[PDB]
């Protein structure tokens, strides 16, 4: 079925403000968040759900209960802006895309 | 505290779940420990697997079968046997010469299939046909002369196309990365059951609640000093000679909508399965070397064209049948549809067993081309082939060679379980209702029958408050 | 908390009922604690580690008793008083409620005070009894 | 059935003698039951092995004496009287005729009753001396 | 040449300091004597050796102590009268001068026959007691 | 050093037949020379004619 | 072993500001090192290369 | 060793009998084989490299 939903798809954010996305998912399952670094090879940043990735400062949190994933980057700096993908033991999401003003 | 004393208690029925090695214990007895080998007469135990179950009253334990660490004792158990059993035996070292080889030739025998005689291998095509004939110089034991023998080679044994596209010559595909070793002749050895007995200190628990789905709570809980008989027998896309569940067929994964993780299928009633190598093989002895002797496929004498496995056709397909019923169940409202066998190598890609000695390989797409929770709306023949050179264990690098065994073989088993895994991506329309069989690690083979048990020591030292002070005073206390 | 013993139950077949219930079995868990079960291959120094590590298990276990006045007894009332810092436990579950297995877990995380009291009461009474003998 | 202990025999030299002689040597069989003896090869797990056995045999058999409140006396007095069921044996040959290596045939078909009836007898004992201490 | 034992010092750290302020370890040497430390390779041979031969040693210690009546405590109090060749040594440094590795040496040449004093009085003593349960 | 001890009126049955000491021998002699020449050099290389 | 001086393929020497010109002045590990060349078995025991 | 240098011998007038000397300050030394070897893998019977 239609496992992952990313909401908002497009935003626009200054630098050293806080962005916020939500991921839906509709089965029960792991979730987890991706950060497409533009024109290179996207990399792990959350997983199982709060749990940070290897190396990522403390700017990038979230947590959920059953079906809706927030995800909370404080202060985003300009080099972590792109695109963040949603993702569950296949399923993509359709992504939502962050900006610099 | 003038009401309240220590007291210290020895013997008390408390443990943990740690982890130990275990005892092997055997049949009881089939063994000779070094005249030959059946299954582990040099190494296990003979002696008495007398299980003598104990019910507990209130116990409550959590068990977990993919977590279960016997698997991975039997894993390594398995494999320092299979390597000790192998090490004194032959090197195949001096047989990688250049092998010239040629279509075989059959002296008028006569055809199961068909009523006329033999007329040509690429009509009669089995056995015959799949077969090479090839001749080459080798040593003899004084190591200044040589001579021309000759023997039979299965072609999946040789090579051709790295000794240039034009040539007729053959190697050995062992050659390419690893040296060989023939199984002797007096270690041969098959699945004899075996039991695990706690060492001193530890009690292995059973749980007796069948229907657990094989984690979670259990509370018909018993407590044996020996595991019943495993069979260490060892199969792909099909368990064989394993045991059946009391209530219809279970099936076990750590999480179903975690596709990539193989679904075990537990039978309750099992489906009786005839493979035979038709025709007598004439085992040939060449020499090598001062004292050892190398075994291969002579001429085959009989009739020829057969490598068949049969299974009942109403039986194989009610149980798939029931398959789909239960896995219809555990995916609400979406049909059940087997196919094909995914692919990967043919250890996998065919159903494998050894029967006598002898490694067979089988195409199983006859047997899962299924629909809606079973097949579309008598027996079905199974074609198959043989391998000699073997790799140990799926892609270990120990190899082997198995020694031909001469005329008709036969052999019979009882088809218990299944292994299977799921489609990936959707698609989830036309997606879910996919099942496919699959290979499996040794560990899902055992794990089939170990999810029943676990391991713990014994804590036998406790303390708690009673009503004596050393010599000195009694006490004032509570009830229920 | 207590209870008259038997030895025919074999094995660990009780468990589950109350501490004064279970109290009974001492002596078959005493016993087989340590009896039983009993071309080159390596599985003999398997067999001698797990019977020199269940020998040394049972070593262990006889020396704390009998460093506490307890070696020779299964059960064993000793001196050292309830301590300070409990005062509270749930005694009407003890006698008659809590099986071993769940009463292991409510004194975890306190057992290592309790040896420590122990030894200093059977040390203090061990030099009080030379103490006695040497004025006759 | 009785005597004055020794230890200056050695070994088994006797033995040979009735049992209320023989049972004077019980110092030096104690003694040497376990005391002694003591390019890759093999037998070292034979020297293990038999070591091995020999310390679970004295596991063993001081266990079996633990249990009947016997451990740390070689002579032990118990409380289980002479069996219902024999009432008969022969103890006029006992005391001054038979030696240890003929009486051991005798008692034979009807130890496992006693390995039994001293346990039971020594875990009532057990429950009663702790009843009587929780009595004051 | 006695008092109040302990055991916090872990190891062996008294030493050096007399008898009567070095005999107060004798729960953690007890403790430390036999606990812990716990393709193809042999050095399992040689773990298991160490590890037999440390609880043949312990064995060996705890079975003399027993002969002598001693088996369940560290101290023991015991009959032997101080030797009839001896009635010489220097006891007011025994008691707060001589430290236990000091005093070690000057009873070696004469320890041999005090394990035999010791084991025929505790003999005599055992058939006495049980000629004594015997007489009524 | 033996140490012989004499016993004082034991009589016991010996059989010389089937005294497993002898088997004992047997096999500790076969591994002794079979694991005493293993290492030692193989005569494989001069089988030549 | 059928072996020869080295031979370089227009290298630089460290200890110098010019191109590397002969191994018998340019005398560090070039030099006291020879080229060797030999026949062996192959896998198949009857070729050599 | 904690104290300036020490210098060791069971008899130092026994002149055969080695003197070891052990420092107080470490000195550093720094060894190097320039240049980039190229490991060559010829094969050998059916397995070894
Ligand atoms: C799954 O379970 C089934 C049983 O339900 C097993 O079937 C057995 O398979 C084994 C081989 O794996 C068979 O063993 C062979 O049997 C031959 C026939 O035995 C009969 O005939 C002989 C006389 O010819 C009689 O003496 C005998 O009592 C039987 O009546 C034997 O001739 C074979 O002998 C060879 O092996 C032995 C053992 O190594 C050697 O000592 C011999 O010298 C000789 O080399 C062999 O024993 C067995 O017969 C099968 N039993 C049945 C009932 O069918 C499956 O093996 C098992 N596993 C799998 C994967 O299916
Ligand atoms: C497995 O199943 C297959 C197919 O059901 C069996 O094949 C049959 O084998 C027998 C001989 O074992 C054949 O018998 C011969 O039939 C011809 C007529 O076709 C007759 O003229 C001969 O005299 C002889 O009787 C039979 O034809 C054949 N069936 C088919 C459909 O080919 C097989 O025997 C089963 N068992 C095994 C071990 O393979
Ligand atoms: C098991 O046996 C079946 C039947 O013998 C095998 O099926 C055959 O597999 C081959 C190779 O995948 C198929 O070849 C393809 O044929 C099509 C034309 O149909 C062609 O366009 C392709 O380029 C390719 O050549 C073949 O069609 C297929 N036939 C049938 C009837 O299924 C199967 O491969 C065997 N599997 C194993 C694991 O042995
Ligand atoms: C799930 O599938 C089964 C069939 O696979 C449906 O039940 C009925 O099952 C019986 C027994 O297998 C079928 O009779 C048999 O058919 C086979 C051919 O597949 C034939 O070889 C046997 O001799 C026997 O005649 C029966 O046809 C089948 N019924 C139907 C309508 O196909 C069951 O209905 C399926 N589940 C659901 C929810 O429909
Ligand atoms: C060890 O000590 C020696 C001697 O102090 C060091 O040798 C020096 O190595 C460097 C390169 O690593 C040479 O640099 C070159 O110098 C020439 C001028 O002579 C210049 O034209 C080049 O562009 C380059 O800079 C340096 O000449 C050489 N010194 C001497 C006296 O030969 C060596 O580097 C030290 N380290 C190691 C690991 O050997
Ligand atoms: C396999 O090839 C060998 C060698 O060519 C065959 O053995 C020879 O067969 C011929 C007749 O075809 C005889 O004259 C020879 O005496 C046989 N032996 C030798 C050493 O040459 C053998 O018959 C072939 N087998 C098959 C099944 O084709
Ligand atoms: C070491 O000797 C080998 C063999 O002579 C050299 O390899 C050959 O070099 C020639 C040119 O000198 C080439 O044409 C060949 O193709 C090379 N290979 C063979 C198999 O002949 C190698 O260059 C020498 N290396 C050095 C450092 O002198
Ligand atoms: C088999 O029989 C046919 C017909 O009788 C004959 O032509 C042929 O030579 C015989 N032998 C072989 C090897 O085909
Ligand atoms: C697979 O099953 C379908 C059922 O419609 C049948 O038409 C087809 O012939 C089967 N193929 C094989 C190879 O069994
Ligand atoms: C190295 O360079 C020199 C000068 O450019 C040239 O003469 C020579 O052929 C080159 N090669 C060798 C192997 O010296």
């Amino acid at each position: 079925e239609i496992v992952l939903t990313q909401s908002p798809g497009t935003l626009s954010l200054s630098p050293g403000e806080t962005a916020i996305i939500s991921c839906r998912t509709s089965q029960y399952g792991s979730l987890a968040w991706y950060q497409q670094r533009p024109g290179q090879a996207p990399r792990l940043v959350i997983y199982s759900g709060s749990t940070r990735a290897a190396g990522i400062p403390d700017r990038f949190s979230g947590s959920r209960w059953g079906p809706d994933y927030n995800l909370t980057i404080s202060n985003l700096e300009s080099g972590d802006f792109g695109v963040y993908y949603c993702q569950q033991y296949e399923f993509f999401g359709q992504g939502t895309k962050v900006q610099v003003d | 505290a003038e009401n309240l004393w220590v007291t210290v208690y020895y013997g008390v029925p408390v443990w943990k779940e740690a982890k130990t090695t275990l005892f092997c214990a055997s049949d009881a007895r089939a063994y000779e420990k070094e005249v030959h080998n059946v299954w582990a007469t040099h190494a296990c135990v003979p002696t008495d697997p007398s299980p003598q179950e104990l019910f507990l009253e209130n116990v409550t334990e959590n068990f977990n079968m993919w977590k279960n660490d016997m698997v991975d004792q039997m894993h390594e158990d398995i494999i320092s046997l299979w390597d000790q059993s192998l090490k004194p035996c032959v090197k195949l070292t001096p047989l990688c010469v250049t092998l010239i080889c040629s279509n075989a030739t059959v002296n008028n025998r006569t055809a199961y299939d068909t009523r006329s005689n033999v007329n040509v291998t690429s009509i009669n095509n089995t056995i015959m046909g799949e077969m090479k004939n090839c001749s080459f110089n080798t040593t003899t034991e004084i190591r200044d002369k040589e001579k021309k023998e000759y023997a039979l080679f299965y072609k999946p044994d040789i090579v051709p196309l790295n000794e240039t596209s034009n040539t007729s010559e053959y190697r050995l595909i062992n050659c390419n990365t690893s040296a060989c070793t023939q199984a002797c002749p007096k270690v041969t050895f098959e699945p004899i059951p075996i039991h695990y007995c706690a060492p001193a200190g530890y009690a292995i628990l059973k749980c007796n609640n069948e229907t657990f789905n094989g984690t979670g709570p259990c509370s018909n809980v018993s407590t044996v000093q020996c595991t019943h008989g495993i069979r260490p027998v060892v199969s792909t896309q099909l368990l064989l000679n394993g045991s059946l569940a009391e209530k219809e067929i279970v099936i076990r994964s750590e999480n179903l909508t975690n596709n990539a993780k193989i679904i075990i299928v537990h039978l309750n009633t099992s489906v009786e399965i005839v493979c035979t190598r038709p025709g007598n093989n004439t085992r040939k002895s060449v020499r090598i070397g001062p004292g050892q002797t190398f075994y291969a496929t002579g001429d085959i004498i009989g009739d020829i064209r057969q490598a068949h496995c049969n299974i009942s056709e109403k039986q194989w397909n009610e149980t798939l049948q029931k398959v789909g019923k239960e896995l219809q169940k555990h995916f609400p409202n979406k049909t059940i549809k087997y196919e094909r066998s995914a692919g990967g190598d043919m250890e996998i890609a065919t159903h494998s067993f050894n029967c006598g000695g002898e490694f067979f390989y089988c195409n199983t797409s006859k047997l899962f081309n299924g629909t809606y929770n079973g097949t579309d709306i008598s027996t079905i023949t199974l074609q198959c082939r043989i391998k000699q050179i073997i790799n140990m264990w799926q892609g270990v690098g120990r190899c082997m060679y198995a020694p031909p065994i001469a005329g008709n073989i036969t052999c019979k088993s009882n088809i218990t379980g299944l292994l299977l895994t799921r489609d990936g991506g959707t698609n989830s329309n036309k997606t879910e209702e996919t099942f496919r069989p699959a290979g499996g690690d040794m560990r899902d083979n055992w794990r089939s029958e170990l999810y029943k048990y676990k391991v713990v020591k014994i804590e036998p030292l406790g303390v708690a408050p009673t009503r004596c002070k050393r010599r000195v005073v009694g006490r004032r206390r509570r009830r229920r | 908390a207590v209870g008259i013993g038997a030895v025919f139950l074999g094995f660990l077949g009780a468990a589950g009922s109350t501490m004064g219930a279970a109290s009974m079995t001492l002596t078959v868990q005493a016993r087989n604690l340590l009896s039983g079960i009993v071309k080159l291959t390596v599985w003999g120094i398997k067999q001698l580690q797990a019977r020199v590590l269940a020998v040394e298990r049972y070593l262990r276990d006889q020396q704390l008793l009998g460093i506490w006045g307890c070696s020779g007894k299964l059960i064993c009332c000793t001196n050292v008083p309830w301590n300070s810092s409990w005062s509270n436990r749930n005694l009407s579950e003890i006698w008659d409620n809590m099986t071993w297995l769940q009463w292991d877990k409510e004194i975890s995380n306190y057992t290592q005070i309790i040896y420590g009291l122990l030894e200093e009461s059977q040390n203090q009474q061990e030099k009080n009894e030379q103490d006695l003998l040497a004025l006759d």
